[PDB]
């Protein structure tokens, strides 16, 4: 966020003013089954990409290939 | 934040008046009844899940 | 329906996709290909019962190795459901596709044949976005090479 | 710019093991084709978003 | 002011669950046709396109390309260098750009 | 191999206390047992990595056959399913569409940009536009979300 | 003492023999040398880590032999082989299956080694420097067709322009002064000749083709 243009008075997510806060989550089940950690590996580029290997086939049949 | 010592969240209701509409004498009559239902949820749970 | 098909043009034989057919047809065709195993599995009864009260009643037969009694049950099974297929393309169906088949482009050599499925396309923004295989990557065309008749 | 351009939503698989209703629901999940619209942004998951309504359990922080 | 704060130009409908907070459903949400049935409509047109839509095609696209580029006299000497000395207006309308 | 020994004190004798001599036979007593059953394994090993070799060829195969397919045209590798109703997937696009025409407030800074006290001394007296409050904002096409 | 360690003797063998016999039992500090660094066998040489390989290898394989060592299914079913009442029959392979699964512990460890990571947006955050990015960062992406086509369309026409560029110099040293300052000059332009001086025509300033 300092890198992106915004500069940072303070430090932390514990926000002094007008803002919301999200603790983190209570180690204690009744939260563990409701929540979970964003998990970054579940985020992934979308499968249309592979079409684009139609391009591939189409122009190895035209060369002759 | 009443029962904190020292506390610098003075945006959490610190320098608001803060009044209420419950039973006077809160830590004799209020704030025992929180955990005699405390004593209760407990003593209901253990008996049951035992 | 993913079916590559053979079909004579009178001295050549040349070759199509169900996908090159109106669904309303691919529906007719693939009919066709779902009724193959049930004269193919049904045939490999007859082959199997009609061998195996040979192999058992008949006493000439039955006096002999069972590996021999064996080969012949095994042999005449896969035999029956062979004749079965056959009866089954040549009798009515064979010619059946090929004239559902009639006004689908065909090619010369199976490598030639496309999958509609499988080609690429995009949404063209100057037709209302309808879908396109004369995309800003294309320079010459298709080019099959005739419209099957029958 | 950079905030608009962030809040165009990513994509987050369907598949979870950690939210025990999915644990037991996607086992009689029928897995169906996607067929391809010509896009490269069919949303044929969910998405990273907080207010997504399959991705709501999910903590972004 | 909040960090978290967000305009929005379509509605939205919030869940009113307890521990959570998300958007349930849109307004007025109109459920069109499936994967399985835009592909099929789109087989269709592909279909005629791959049959009967090849012919003079190579011409067509020579003039998609040329009007592409950034300024007009560039598109001029397109056309008369690479379409056969095709004319500006004369092509505009073979491709739909003219009202 | 000899080991040197700066020989400033005397060495026990061996007869008189042979547990100090004994740990370093021992030591390599156990390698060399571990080591009999490294060769023992050289057939278990090597059948694998045969099976290995073997098992490569077809995979080659494979991979050509999931890639391409049987014309040429694209095999199993094209094909992408979901567990999606109808209604989620909409409600998705919608999601996008909302997304896209999802602002945050007051913009960026004014101060950042060129002034009309500015462009008077250079010139350019600008002229005052007024808002434009017949514009709805709308979404593109989905494939552009 | 293991066969590395008796291959440092012989490569050390003239360096034990400069620190023992001679430095060793000098006296001063040229002998505190000699006697700290003395070469020989290790003082609390063992190896902890290889040691605690043989401590686990033992105690998790003596968990795989009564985890694999299990009844047959399948053998009491007939109700004739050792087993006629087994309701928990069918929890007889679950843990040789989860032994044999443990097989693959460390070659499927960490999010990389069960994806093609490359899809993934962990893979991002490491080419930015372990730096933190939008997670719609995987969708607002460039093509990569364009950017390695453009490269090479780039350079295939430098190479025509190259030749078009000496073709024109050419042309323009055959022409007069009056020609290269009036041709492309603007229309409110009144040609007035300059001095003539000496300026040399150098396609190249660098010795270059
Ligand atoms: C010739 C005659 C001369 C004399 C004549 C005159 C004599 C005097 C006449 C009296 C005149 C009126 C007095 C007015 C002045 C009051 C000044 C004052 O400080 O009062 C503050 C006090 C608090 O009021 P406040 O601060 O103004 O707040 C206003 C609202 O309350 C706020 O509203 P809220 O709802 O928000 O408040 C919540 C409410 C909560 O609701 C309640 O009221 C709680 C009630 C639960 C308990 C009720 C049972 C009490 C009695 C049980 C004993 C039974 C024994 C017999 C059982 C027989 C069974 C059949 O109130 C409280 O929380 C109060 C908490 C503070 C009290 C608790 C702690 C007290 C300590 C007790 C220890 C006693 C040990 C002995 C020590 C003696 C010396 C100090 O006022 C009173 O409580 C009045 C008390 C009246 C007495 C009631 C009967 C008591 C009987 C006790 C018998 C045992 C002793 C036997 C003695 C026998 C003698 C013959
Ligand atoms: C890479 C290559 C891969 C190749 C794979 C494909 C090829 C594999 C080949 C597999 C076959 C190899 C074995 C065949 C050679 C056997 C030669 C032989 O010597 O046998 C006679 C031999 C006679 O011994 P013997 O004492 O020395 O003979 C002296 C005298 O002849 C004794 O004098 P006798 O007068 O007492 O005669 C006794 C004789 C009597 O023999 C007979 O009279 C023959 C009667 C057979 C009738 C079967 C049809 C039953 C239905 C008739 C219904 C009619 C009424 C109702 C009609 C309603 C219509 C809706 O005994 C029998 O053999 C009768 C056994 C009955 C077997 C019934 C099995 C029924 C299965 C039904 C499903 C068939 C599915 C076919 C699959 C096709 C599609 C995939 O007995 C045997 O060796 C027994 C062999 C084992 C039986 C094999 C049959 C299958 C058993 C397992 C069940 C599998 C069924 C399929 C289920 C699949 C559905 C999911
Ligand atoms: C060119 C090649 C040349 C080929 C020819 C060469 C021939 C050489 C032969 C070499 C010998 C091969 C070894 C096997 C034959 C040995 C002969 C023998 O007598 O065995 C006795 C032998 C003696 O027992 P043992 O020595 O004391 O101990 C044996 C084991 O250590 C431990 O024994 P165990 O009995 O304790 O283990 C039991 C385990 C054995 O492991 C398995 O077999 C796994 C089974 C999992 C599948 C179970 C399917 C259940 C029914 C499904 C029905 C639908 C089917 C549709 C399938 C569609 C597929 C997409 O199965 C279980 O886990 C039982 C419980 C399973 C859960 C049951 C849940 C049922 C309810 C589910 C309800 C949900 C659906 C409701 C919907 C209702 C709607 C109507 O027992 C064996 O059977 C050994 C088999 C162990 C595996 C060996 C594999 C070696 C590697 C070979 C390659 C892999 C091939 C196998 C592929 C199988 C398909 C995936
Ligand atoms: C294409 C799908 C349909 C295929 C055909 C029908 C398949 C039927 C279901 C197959 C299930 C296979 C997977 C489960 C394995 C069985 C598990 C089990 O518990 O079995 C143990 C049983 C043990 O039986 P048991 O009786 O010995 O001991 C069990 C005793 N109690 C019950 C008390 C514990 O052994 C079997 O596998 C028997 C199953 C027989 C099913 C075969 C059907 C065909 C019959 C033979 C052909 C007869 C043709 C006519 C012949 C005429 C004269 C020659
Ligand atoms: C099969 O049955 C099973 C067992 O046996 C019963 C088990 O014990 C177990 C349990 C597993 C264990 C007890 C093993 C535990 C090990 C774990 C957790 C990982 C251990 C990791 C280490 C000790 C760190 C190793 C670090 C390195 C090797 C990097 C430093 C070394 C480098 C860079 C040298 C370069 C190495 C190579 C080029 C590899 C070539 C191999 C060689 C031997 C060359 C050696 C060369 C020289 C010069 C010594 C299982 C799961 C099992 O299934």
């Amino acid at each position: 966020t300092l890198r992106a243009g915004k500069n940072i008075e303070g430090s932390g997510q514990v926000h002094f003013g007008y803002h919301d806060q999200k603790w983190g989550m209570p180690a204690i089940p009744m939260f563990q089954l409701m929540y979970y950690e964003l998990p970054g590996n579940s985020i992934v580029v979308n499968p249309c990409r592979n079409q684009n290997y139609r391009l591939y086939f189409e122009m190895r049949k035209k060369l002759g290939i | 934040n009443s029962a904190l010592i020292g506390s610098e969240n003075q945006s959490d209701s610190m320098n608001e008046l803060n009044t209420n509409f419950s039973m006077t004498y809160y830590i004799l009559t209020v704030l025992p009844g929180k955990f005699i239902y405390w004593i209760y949820e407990i003593l209901h749970t253990f008996f049951v899940v035992c | 329906s993913n079916i590559f098909l053979e079909l004579q043009d009178g001295d050549k034989t040349v070759y199509t996709h169900t996908s090159l057919i109106e669904e309303s047809k691919q529906e007719q065709i693939q009919a066709i290909y779902d009724k193959v195993p049930q004269w193919t599995n049904g045939g490999r009864f007859l082959g199997f019962w009609l061998s195996m009260e040979a192999v058992n009643r008949v006493q000439s037969v039955a006096k002999l190795p069972i590996y021999y009694r064996a080969g012949i049950v095994a042999t005449s099974t896969l035999l029956g459901g062979l004749v079965s297929s056959l009866v089954f393309w040549k009798s009515g169906n064979e010619n059946q596709v090929a004239k559902l088949a009639n006004g689908a482009p065909v090619y010369l050599k199976k490598w030639e044949v496309p999958e509609l499925s499988k080609l690429y396309f995009f949404l063209d923004d100057d037709n209302n976005f309808k879908p396109s295989l004369n995309h800003h990557a294309v320079t010459q065309g298709r080019q099959y090479y005739k419209i099957y008749q029958h | 710019a950079t905030r608009w351009y962030g809040r165009q939503p990513g994509h987050l698989l369907r598949a979870d093991t950690y939210w025990i209703p999915n644990l037991v629901s996607q086992r009689f999940a029928k897995h169906q084709p996607a067929h391809w619209d010509g896009t490269q942004n069919m949303p044929i998951f969910r998405l990273a978003d907080p207010k997504h309504k399959d991705s709501y359990m999910v903590q972004f922080r | 002011m909040q960090n978290t704060t967000n305009i929005v130009h379509v509605p939205v409908h919030m869940g009113h669950t307890h521990y959570f907070d998300y958007i349930d459903s849109f307004p007025k949400l109109k459920e069109g046709p499936t994967l399985e049935e835009n592909h099929i409509t789109n087989q269709k047109i592909l279909r005629e396109q791959l049959i009967s839509g090849q012919q003079g095609l190579e011409q067509n696209l020579c003039l998609r390309n040329c009007f592409k580029l950034s300024q007009k006299r560039y598109i001029e000497f397109c056309l008369d260098r690479k379409c056969g000395g095709a004319d500006f207006q004369r092509a505009a309308t073979i491709l739909g750009y003219t009202k | 191999p000899k080991i040197v020994n700066p020989q400033l004190w005397p060495n026990p004798n061996k007869l008189r206390f042979a547990d100090l001599y004994k740990y370093q036979g021992v030591e390599m007593k156990k390698i060399n047992d571990s080591i009999k059953n490294y060769k023992a394994a050289k057939f278990y090993i090597g059948g694998i990595l045969g099976g290995c070799l073997v098992f490569k060829f077809f995979i080659d195969a494979a991979v050509d056959k999931y890639i391409f397919g049987e014309n040429g045209n694209g095999g199993k590798f094209l094909e992408m399913q979901t567990i999606n109703s109808n209604y989620d997937y909409y409600y998705n696009r919608q999601f996008q569409r909302m997304r896209y025409l999802t602002e945050d407030p007051a913009g960026d800074d004014p101060l950042q940009k060129t002034k009309d006290e500015h462009l008077v001394d250079l010139g350019f007296i600008p002229k005052v536009f007024g808002a434009n409050v017949e514009v709805r904002k709308r979404a593109p096409h989905d494939k552009y979300l | 003492m293991n066969p590395i360690q008796k291959a440092w003797l012989k490569i050390l063998e003239p360096v034990s023999y400069v620190i023992n016999e001679k430095m060793a039992k000098r006296t001063g500090i040229i002998g505190k040398l000699g006697r700290f660094f003395a070469i020989g066998p290790r003082e609390y040489g063992v190896h902890p880590i290889n040691r605690m390989f043989i401590f686990m290898n033992r105690k998790y394989m003596a968990f795989q032999a009564v985890a694999l060592h299990r009844y047959s299914f399948v053998k009491s079913l007939t109700h004739n082989g050792f087993h006629m009442l087994r309701v928990f029959r069918h929890f007889a392979f679950v843990l040789p299956a989860t032994v044999l699964a443990g097989l693959g512990l460390f070659v499927y460890w960490g999010d990389d080694n069960k994806c093609y990571s490359p899809d993934r947006f962990p893979y991002l955050k490491k080419r930015a420097g372990d730096m933190a990015l939008p997670l719609n960062s995987l969708n607002q992406r460039t093509s990569a067709h364009y950017i390695e086509i453009n490269a090479i369309y780039g350079a295939e026409m430098m190479k025509r322009y190259h030749k078009v560029w000496e073709n024109i110099i050419e042309e323009r040293s055959k022409a007069t002064d009056q020609e290269k300052k009036t041709r492309y000059a603007h229309p409110s332009y009144q040609y007035s000749p300059l001095p003539v001086v000496s300026i040399p025509n150098v396609l190249n300033p660098l010795n270059l083709q």
